[PDB]
């Protein structure tokens, strides 16, 4: 029977020969994780004098 | 979506200061080369930053010189089932009717539930934080024998909230302010922790630092609070939630001798062993389930029922006597940040 | 779009960095917890271990006392509500995230607990921002970002 | 009611993942014959449930 | 008796009698206390085995 095994690992699809492998076979979800900017505690104290 | 195998993966960009940023573009302030790109990494010392403060003269060139870096994550999915089958005098002579609607509903229940056993031990395996109560180091060293035991205690409560801060976990629920009502005290916890039923016992019995009760049950903040679904009660920043079918390892941990005080053991390979408990805790964001053709849903179940009659009929049965019916489906996850699941492994009293 | 961002925000913590580190730098008044009298001199082993106690603030808070140092805060007064205390903390003092089990573990002059959590008095008052507790005449904040000799 | 003697009988239905569940109906994903019916009892540990 | 003179975890009393929580709730008939998460009642013709 012609099986799609496990073309990640060292398996291969049934189909695919010795010269051929899968063009894709994972997904991209196209949204990043970010992380967001450190909270300052001590900039809001300081009083600004003109130069 | 089809076509595109069984794996999703995605991208994670890291900040320019920290520790996981490694890459060779660096270049110090007297404009030598210097092996680290970041300025500094997640280092707090005010040597170390002062020695590597980023300074200009009048004339700037090629003075200080920066680099980043990304991460990818990955999931896949699997498949389950299983089934049962009957003849056709099975049905028609038995005492009662509706056989069938029992069957089935059994079949159905039998589902779910494999389902959510299913998801709570992926969820178990894949925990980012852990920590051992007491000297132990792995699984193999957690014993219940020895000067120290492996038993939960306040301090490794407050280490795993102290780290949960520090990995700008957010938090569940707010404070709760007294009521009026006499015996009634205050409990300001933010986070949400769950436990299995043999853990409650060693909560109860748990000191503060100071000697004091440490474990407050639900009557004492019921008025002027809202109480969740199966919870038990709070300790220090955390709130219990008691799960019915709360899984555990049997015989992970050391060998028991004789002088076993009273904690739970099994026997593995004719030796006897310690058991280990999860105490697990859920951040937000912290994982995403996999849907493959479900109408936008976790779970689609496929059940396909076939009874005696002509259908039935082959080369091996000419009369067709038999029948089946069968159920299906497809799960999968994704972890995107796993360091907002939290685990703490312990013993539990007998 | 994601390096400038990142670079943005590098910028900013690199500022905070050399504010805080000035501030620290430019201190007046400064007391050594136990028998030190030096950096060099501060050790955690031996007799009397180089860790804060209540006498250390109370004497701190004497100091700005002679020195007349205007006051941050107001006192709290008790509220109806049972299992509420009250707390007449004055200023304001910023500490790492270290020292929280320190100031927690810490016990005053007779024994009792020191460290009064701010589910106490969170009614009848005020919650600063990233603020754990009060001690004394103090009231705690925790700054994330705090810098350290190493 | 009259006329049926002076006994009373009812059912129980056990469920699918309980220990009471006794059978002969056991095939495991292997292919092979098994002595349980149930995939597992009331049984907690991750292991056997794996 | 021998109910209430049992101990909890931490040594104090677990018997609690029911002039404490009398007010703010409905003593059932026969009730004596609680105990935990029990409520005990008192049933005078209680048999046993001799």
């Amino acid at each position: 029977m012609l099986n799609y095994n496990a073309p990640t690992d060292g398996q291969k699809s049934s189909i695919d020969g010795a010269n051929s492998d899968q063009m894709q076979t994972f997904f991209w979800l196209k949204k990043a994780i970010i992380t967001a900017r450190k909270e300052q505690y001590f900039m809001p104290l300081a009083s600004v004098t003109n130069m | 979506p089809k076509h595109y195998g069984k794996t999703i993966k995605v991208y994670e960009y890291v900040p320019l200061l920290d520790d996981r940023n490694i890459n060779d573009q660096g270049i110090d302030a007297s404009g030598a080369t210097i092996v680290n790109g970041n300025l500094y990494g997640s280092s707090k010392d005010i040597g170390n930053i002062t020695s590597k403060l980023p300074l200009l003269t009048e004339n700037g060139g090629r003075v200080n010189r920066v680099g980043f870096t990304r991460i990818a994550r990955e999931g896949s999915i699997h498949k389950f089932g299983f089934f049962y089958e009957f003849t056709q005098e099975s049905i028609d002579f038995d005492s009662d009717d509706g056989l069938m609607e029992h069957l089935s509903r059994e079949l159905m229940n039998g589902a779910t539930q494999i389902t959510e056993a299913v998801l709570q031990k992926d969820l178990l395996a894949a925990a980012g934080t852990v920590l051992y109560a007491g000297a132990a180091t792995s699984d193999a060293t957690i014993t219940g024998e020895g000067s120290t035991p492996s038993v939960v205690s306040y301090k490794n409560l407050m280490r795993l909230d102290q780290i949960l801060t520090e990995n700008r976990t957010p938090t569940q629920t707010t404070i709760i302010t007294g009521s009026r009502m006499i015996d009634t005290k205050v409990i300001g916890a933010t986070r949400v922790m769950y436990v299995g039923s043999e853990l409650v016992p060693e909560l109860k019995a748990m000191k503060d630092l100071f000697g004091n009760k440490a474990f407050i049950e639900t009557q004492h903040y019921a008025d002027a609070g809202t109480i969740m679904n199966g919870e038990v009660g709070s300790i220090d920043k955390f709130r219990i939630i008691q799960v019915p079918e709360m899984l555990h390892w049997a015989g992970a941990g050391a060998q028991a001798t004789g002088a076993n005080p009273g904690y739970r053991t099994s026997m593995v390979s004719g030796q006897e062993h310690y058991d280990v408990y999860p105490m697990l805790v859920v951040g937000d964001d912290s994982f995403t389930s996999i849907g493959f053709q479900t109408d936008g849903k976790s779970l689609k179940f496929t059940v396909m029922t076939k009874m005696p009659g002509k259908e039935t009929a082959d080369r091996n049965d000419p009369y067709g006597e038999t029948g089946f019916s069968s159920i299906k489906w497809y799960y999968g996850i994704l972890v995107k940040r796993p360091e907002r699941l939290a685990l703490i492994k312990t013993v539990a009293p007998l």
